[PDB]
RNA sequence: UGAAAUGAGCGGAGUAUUUGAGCUGCGCACGGCGCGCCGCACGCACUGGUUUCUUCUCCGUGAUGCUCCAUGUUGGCGAUGGAAAUGGGGUGCCCCCACCCGUCUUGAAACACGGACCAAGGAGUCAAACAGACGCGCAAGGGAGGAGAUAUGGUUGCCAGUACUUCUCUCGUACUGAAAGGGAGAUGCAAAAUGCAUCUGUGGUGUGCACACGUCAAAUCCGUUUGAUUUGCCCAACACC
RNA sequence: UGCAAGGCCGGAAAGAAAAGAAUUAGAGGCACCAAGUGGGCCUUCUUCGGUAAGCGGAGCAGGCGAUGCGGAAUGAACCGC
RNA sequence: UAAGCCCAAUUAGUGAUUGCCCAUUAUUCCUUUGGUAAGGGCGGAAACAAAUGGAGAAAGUGUAGCCCUUCCGAUGUAGAUGUGGCCUGGAGGUUAGGACGAAGCUUAUGGCGUGAGCCUAAGAUGGACCGGCCUCUAGUGCAGAUCUUGGUUGGCGUA
């Protein structure tokens, strides 16, 4: 007994029922890990003076509104 | 087709439906056909010479 | 008591709904049940078959539950009962319950002669 | 309750929502965890990876009440502290003690910032607790 | 006929009544219902719709993250306003890893008897959502927090452990058992920590 | 069929313009039961009692090119029996 | 005799009822000046198209007449059997009914747009008469997504709350002449909803051209839609 | 401390005093006005309440809780009895002074017990004559003492 | 059948106002010839003029009605009766429709299987482990269980229940390593192979309710509301570190 | 002071002109828990084996299955709906 | 002199552009039901006895739906879910009925509900128990399994 070997009829329909849904934008999950490693060790000690100078920022920031 | 809804839709029907009763009076329909044919024609020459 | 008038009873589908050849067979009671066979020709809906109730026939609620003389049925059982319906007289009716007896049935219909409220199985030779 | 199952709905369905092509029968895949590397294989593999094999060595008669050991950490210690106590404790004076055994508790972690100096009598301690509790005013001391 | 294909798919399921037996939700929903469509603000409106929420998606909040909030706040904030009433329509559990914290005002469903002494203690006071209808009617001054979900052990199993870059913890009571084959390279293979999405 | 629409053919009749001129004329059709039940002036006129009965109809609109007619009988619809029987169409409500 | 705050309610209400009646003579006053500027706009554009016909034949040339801007759609086939390409350009015309009608713009990205789905609709190019009938006996709004009827000139103005569009000749203005404003007209309705044709059609089947009626007819679709408005 | 809107939560869907008969909610409520089963109906639960009740010949009586002594149920009740012939406005006058919103139903009651009345006298007459002319084999008569 | 008649329609006034159609001024457009000349069918502006004919145009009633029901005319029948009506029920008849149910199956009315009748019986249950949704209690803690104590050392029974207790046990507050074994705060100062200081504090960044400052738009019964947006803080979350 | 990267501070932003110069019965994203199903079949165009088949096997898309109704006298799938 | 085939029309060289008939389609009117539903009202306005305008007005998922207005959808096997949705035997409550007749049974007994069913009437039936509502509980609903047991039955006054 022989039954269908294969076939793709209805599996579009199937697929636009709920939609294809499109791509997550470009700027969320743009992790970096797997990246050429001599840019991305570059990158942090950037990142790391970067989140010094926002803490001290925002210590300026409170005691300028202290100021007033 | 209502004329009450017409009137409130468009307050300026009742003026529009006055010249539609003027067109359709007979003798102003037949002088309006002999002076626009007049008038056209002697256009229609003049241009041409 | 008179009843409140209303709009017209409109009563869309008189005829019952019956079960599908129950004639055929004295096992089966006409209460409906739903086709569930896959070639049934009443769940397929087919021209010369029996309807089968959904949601349009529901009646109108305007004049939904009211009975041809134009009140409400209300069960009632003795006489204290009649006491729920004195303001809304117009709109309710009392109905005795079966199993009420003659000897209690005598007061509660000599009761609600005088509150002046309608008793759908009461007394038929009282109000005339 | 019996009244409250999908019996009660299903009276008159027939099939009582297994089908009318499958149907509902005795055992179509098994008795268990038949065939967990054989036809059974993808969700054992995608649900419980690590199931199959070995690792590891043996440890023969194990018993935990030997390996009895429960950590509290520095920032909670406050739970184990009497209230009228922790108001009183402050750096330089009089500190509360703290016996953890006695608690229920094996060693000092050191997790966090310490909420109130006292006295912790502990068997053992991590090398960053007993840092952290001695610059708070506090101390360890080693009980058994 | 017309051609509505699909048209199902749109329709989002919104719960309009609660599924708490407790009657004096019951009140509060009816407070607050009222507060929601004969006032303009914003607060009411989303206030009503917490109440109808179930437990699960009324998650407690700590006293710590209360105050920590509050003084992030607290600066940027002129000294001569008062500081906003922390509204939480949840529960409010005590926290013993800080044990010194700032009067504040806090309104909530329901608090700890740990987090109410500690509350008042400190100077602030219990608040209840009656209460708060009659100081802030319309919301005005007022700190609307939620309590934290991420963390939650059911959360921390949901998905498949098995598929590269999912973290997730398997259903086993045994800690042991479920260690070997797909966890270890040297078993077979070990399911990879990171994909990129 | 649809019951509650009836086809009536009247002689000389034979045109849509014909029939045109009888939408909204009366239409009896009568017959005969078994027994004498209570009709119009059955007091006033006691001569009026008979096993003779009628059943009253419009005209509503005309069908097809000639001449037939359609019409719709007050509240039920003409038995089937009635059909190839006589049909009257009187002139009123007169428009003339 | 009468509590406070049902006193306080009465005047509000009474100077509600008088604000209420001077919009009304406002917005009479307003729809009647606009339709009169309109009538004569029309009257005059027609006038001038056939003095520049006229000039051109007396000198032996030929008038180009501009390009229609505008075309109403009609779809004439039922919902069963449509391919899925059919299927979302009768979906993004709003015709997903037997027909139903709309306005479109007669430009390059929706004239391709029509070829694609040319079995399914018949159309043309709107006449006044035509596009006023639309509007006055059959024209709806969606007002709070509710498919509601146009009964009075208030309505017109507080959905649209634009300045160019009041009253609906402003409403019939902006989609005969293609206006500036015609997107946020037509989007604004809800898609027409026609009887079908009195008289029946010719074949649904075929082109217009062939003895069908799925094509485009130039100014003939008047005619079909005049037997269905 | 429990106020009626708590209370009226508690015993909406089951009481002594709910009757779901053939589908329709009345009540038994003798402070109840009407014999809706609404929290306004309510006398027996609301803080205020008054109902119109019928009195010995044509008199009205009017039953008012004011609200200060619910927790002394033998006193939370107080009848005031008005003389026959007291109009109906009258009695909705007194229900108002406790219960505003019950004004309406309350002159309707104070209509329908003075018609009651009327048709009770008229009802017990026809009675009266039918028996005259009818023969009884027995007649109780209950001992004095 | 006027229980709020919104009317070009009802009611008050007025004898006119302004729609076209004819005829017309200036300028500009447009057409023809090649600089400005001619034409202009009568387009735009002056809401041009003209009044020859063609139209009627101007005001007017909120709900102090939250909701439902309740108000004509002319005959026929019905004046309390084995009655007059309307509805329901029963049987026959006429014209139209109308393949036998349940099942497997792509496909059943099938020359596919089970089907003489009726009554009574007849099939997702109980237990254990886990998980998710929802209800409830408490909450960094939750809760037993076994057992004991005494109201009860009492009562045929109610009472095999209810009330009370636990330095225990268990699940969590900490996780990792095959194991030996280790074991998680922030900021600042600084770079000590266990560095120091402080303790009211989201480690940072982007997107992000409410709330608070404004700032626009629309509508207002002029009290406001309802959208958008700036700035601050951003809760819950998500994404990079 | 040039390139690379991460930020900060400002400026400008028909919020996208005009050229036929889009449209939308245009709320996007994120989850959790589960059922049936996993024998198909028929048609339009394309198409492989076979002399062919109401034969076997595929692509795209509709449909029957799961659905009657109005038509082709009659027909699961044709026409209309 | 088609009632056949090809073509072409709509009362016909007259004066202009819809001959006619059939749908579970379209338009429109009425009613139901459900929404990702959209809005209003809900602080009793004031006045008003009977004999001789009325009634209601619940801050509300779901009921006889709190009431009113408005818009849109409604078929469906396998399957999912919901239902102040229906029914049965028992339990904790509450409120009733019965020798002037309970349960059961009978029906051209009607009424109500879209329905599951509920209720009344009659018995020229019966002879002692039992209804409603809230909650709890389970051996809880039958047309078919060559289903089980009992009885009956056409074949048949036949072989
Ligand atoms: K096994
Ligand atoms: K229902
Ligand atoms: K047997
Ligand atoms: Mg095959
Ligand atoms: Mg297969
Ligand atoms: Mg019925
Ligand atoms: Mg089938
Ligand atoms: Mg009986
Ligand atoms: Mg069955
Ligand atoms: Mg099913
Ligand atoms: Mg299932
Ligand atoms: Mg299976
Ligand atoms: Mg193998
Ligand atoms: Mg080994
Ligand atoms: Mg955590
Ligand atoms: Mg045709
Ligand atoms: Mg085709
Ligand atoms: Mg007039
Ligand atoms: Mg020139
Ligand atoms: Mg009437
Ligand atoms: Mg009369
Ligand atoms: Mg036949
Ligand atoms: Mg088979
Ligand atoms: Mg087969
Ligand atoms: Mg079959
Ligand atoms: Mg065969
Ligand atoms: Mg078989
Ligand atoms: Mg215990
Ligand atoms: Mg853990
Ligand atoms: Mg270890
Ligand atoms: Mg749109
Ligand atoms: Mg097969
Ligand atoms: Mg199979
Ligand atoms: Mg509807
Ligand atoms: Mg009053
Ligand atoms: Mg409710
Ligand atoms: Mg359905
Ligand atoms: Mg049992
Ligand atoms: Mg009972
Ligand atoms: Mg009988
Ligand atoms: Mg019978
Ligand atoms: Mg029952
Ligand atoms: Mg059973
Ligand atoms: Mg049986
Ligand atoms: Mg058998
Ligand atoms: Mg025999
Ligand atoms: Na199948
Ligand atoms: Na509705």
């Amino acid at each position: 007994a022989k039954s269908k070997n294969h076939t793709n009829h209805n599996q579009s329909s199937k697929n636009h029922r709920n939609g294809i849904k499109g791509p997550v934008p470009l700027h969320l999950h743009n992790s970096k890990r797997g990246s050429w490693l001599p840019a991305l060790v570059n990158a942090r000690r950037v990142r790391k003076h970067n989140q010094k100078a926002a803490l001290k920022k925002r210590r300026e920031r409170i005691a300028a509104f202290a100021a007033k | 087709k209502n004329r009450r809804l017409r009137l409130r839709l468009n307050p300026y029907v009742k003026r529009e439906t006055a010249a539609a009763k003027g067109m359709r009076n007979v003798a102003n329909r037949d002088a309006r056909r002999k002076a626009k044919l007049a008038r056209v024609t002697k256009a229609k020459k003049a241009a041409t010479k | 008591v008179k009843p409140t008038v209303s709009k017209a009873i409109v009563k869309k589908r008189t005829k019952r709904f019956t079960r599908h050849r129950y004639e055929l067979f004295p096992q089966l009671s006409s209460s409906w049940r739903k086709p569930r066979g896959e070639d049934s020709p009443v769940r397929r809906r087919y021209k010369g078959q029996k309807a089968m109730p959904n949601k349009g026939y529901g009646s109108d609620r305007a004049t939904k539950y009211i009975t041809p003389s134009g009140f409400r049925n209300f069960p009632i059982n003795n006489v204290e009962d009649l006491y729920m319906l004195v303001m809304q007289n117009r709109k309710y009716a009392g109905v005795i319950s079966h199993t009420v007896g003659a000897r209690k049935r005598k007061a509660i219909v000599r009761k609600a002669m005088e509150l002046d409220v309608r008793l759908a199985n009461g007394n038929a030779k009282l109000r005339k | 309750p019996t009244r409250f199952k999908k019996c009660r709905h299903q009276r008159g369905s027939t099939f009582c929502g297994y089908g009318r092509v499958g149907k509902h029968r005795k055992h179509e895949s098994g008795r268990g965890n038949a065939g967990g590397m054989h036809h059974h294989r993808i969700n054992f593999d995608k649900y419980h990876p690590g199931y199959f094999g070995k690792l590891g060595m043996d440890h023969y008669h194990r018993k935990k009440n030997p390996m009895w050991k429960p950590t509290i950490n520095l920032n909670n210690l406050s739970r184990l502290i009497a209230a009228e106590e922790a108001a009183k404790a402050a750096k330089g004076g009089t500190l509360p003690v703290v016996d953890l055994q006695s608690s229920g508790y094996a060693k000092l972690l050191g997790n966090g910032h310490i909420q109130v100096p006292c006295i912790v009598k502990a068997r053992y301690v991590s090398k960053l607790a007993d840092k952290k509790i001695r610059k708070a005013g506090g101390a360890v001391v080693l009980q058994a | 006929g017309v051609d509505l294909t699909g048209i199902s798919k749109k329709s989002r399921v919104i719960r309009h009544h609660t599924y708490s037996t407790n009657p004096y939700i019951k009140l509060l929903i009816k407070l607050y219902k009222f507060l929601a469509k004969r006032t303009s603000s914003g607060f009411n409106k989303v206030v009503y719709q917490r109440l109808i929420k179930s437990r699960s998606n009324r998650a407690p909040i700590s006293l710590s993250r209360i105050a920590v909030v509050m003084k992030r706040k607290a600066v940027f904030t002129a000294k001569s306003k008062a500081a906003p009433i922390a509204v939480v329509v949840g529960d409010v559990l005590d926290d013993v890893r800080m044990a010194r914290i700032p009067a504040m005002r806090v309104c909530a469903l329901r608090f700890s008897k740990s987090a109410r002494q500690s509350i008042v203690a400190a100077g602030g006071e219990c608040l209840t959502f009656d209460q708060l209808a009659m100081i802030a009617p319309t919301g005005k001054n007022t700190y609307l927090l939620r309590g934290r979900k991420s963390g939650r052990e059911s959360v921390r199993h949901f998905g498949a452990s098995g598929v590269p870059g999912s973290h997730s913890k398997p259903y086993a009571t045994n800690r042991g058992k479920e260690t070997k084959r797909g966890r270890r390279t040297g078993r077979s293979y070990k399911r990879k920590a990171f994909r990129h999405v | 069929q649809t019951k509650q629409t009836a086809l009536v053919r009247v002689e000389n009749v034979n045109t849509r313009e014909d029939a045109t001129w009888y939408v909204g004329k009366r239409v009896c059709y009568v017959y005969h039961g078994k027994k004498v039940k209570r009709c119009v002036r059955w007091s006033k006129a006691p001569a009026r009692r008979s096993t003779t009965r009628a059943l009253w109809g419009r005209v509503t609109r005309p069908h097809g090119n000639a001449g037939m007619m359609r019409v719709k009988f007050n509240g039920a619809s003409v038995p089937a029996s009635a059909i190839g029987r006589r049909i009257r169409v009187y002139l009123y409500p007169s428009q003339i | 005799k009468r509590a406070a705050f049902k006193q306080q309610q009465t005047e509000s209400f009474k100077k509600a009822v008088v604000a209420r009646k001077a919009a009304k003579a406002a917005l009479k006053k307003t729809a009647y000046l606009r339709a009169r500027k309109y009538s004569r706009e029309y009257r005059g554009a027609e006038k001038k198209l056939v003095t520049l016909r006229r000039q051109a034949a007396s000198h032996g040339n030929y008038y180009l007449e501009a390009k229609p801007k505008v075309a109403v759609v009609t779809r004439i086939r039922g919902i069963a059997k449509v391919n899925p390409k059919q299927r979302k350009i009768l979906q993004l015309l709003r015709l997903r009914q037997i027909f139903n009608t709309v306005f479109v713009k007669m430009n390059k990205p929706m004239e391709n747009m029509l070829r694609a789905v040319e079995p399914y609709i018949a159309y043309g190019y709107p006449s006044l008469a035509t596009v006023r009938a639309m509007v006055y006996k059959r024209g709806y709004l969606k007002i709070n997504g509710q498919r509601v009827k146009i009964t009075d000139n208030q309505m017109i103005k507080d959905k649209y709350n634009n300045v160019d569009i009041v009253c609906a000749e402003d409403m019939v203005n902006q989609i005969y002449t293609c206006g500036k404003h015609f997107r946020t007209v037509t989007h604004g309705m809800w898609p027409f909803k026609l009887a079908p044709p009195a008289g029946g059609m010719r074949q649904k089947r075929r082109h217009f051209v062939e003895g069908g009626d799925y094509g485009n007819r130039d100014t003939l679709i008047n005619r079909f839609l005049a037997r269905m408005i | 401390s429990h106020s009626v809107d708590l209370q009226w939560v508690l015993v909406r869907q089951n009481s002594r005093f709910l009757q779901k008969r053939g589908g329709i909610r009345m009540s038994n409520d003798p402070f109840n006005n009407n014999g809706n089963w609404t929290k306004r109906h309510c006398g027996f639960l609301n803080e205020k309440a008054a109902v119109v009740k019928p009195a010995k010949g044509g008199a009205i009586c009017v039953t008012v809780k004011d609200g200060s002594s619910n927790n002394k149920p033998r006193q939370t009740y107080k009848k005031t009895v008005h003389a026959a012939g007291v109009r109906a406005s009258d009695v909705s006058r007194a229900v108002a002074a406790v219960r505003p919103d019950l004004a309406d139903v309350s002159f309707r009651r104070a209509r329908r017990m003075a018609c009651i009345a009327s048709r009770t006298a008229k009802v017990a007459a026809a009675r009266k004559a039918r028996s005259e002319k009818i023969k009884f084999s027995r007649k109780s008569a209950r001992a004095k003492r």
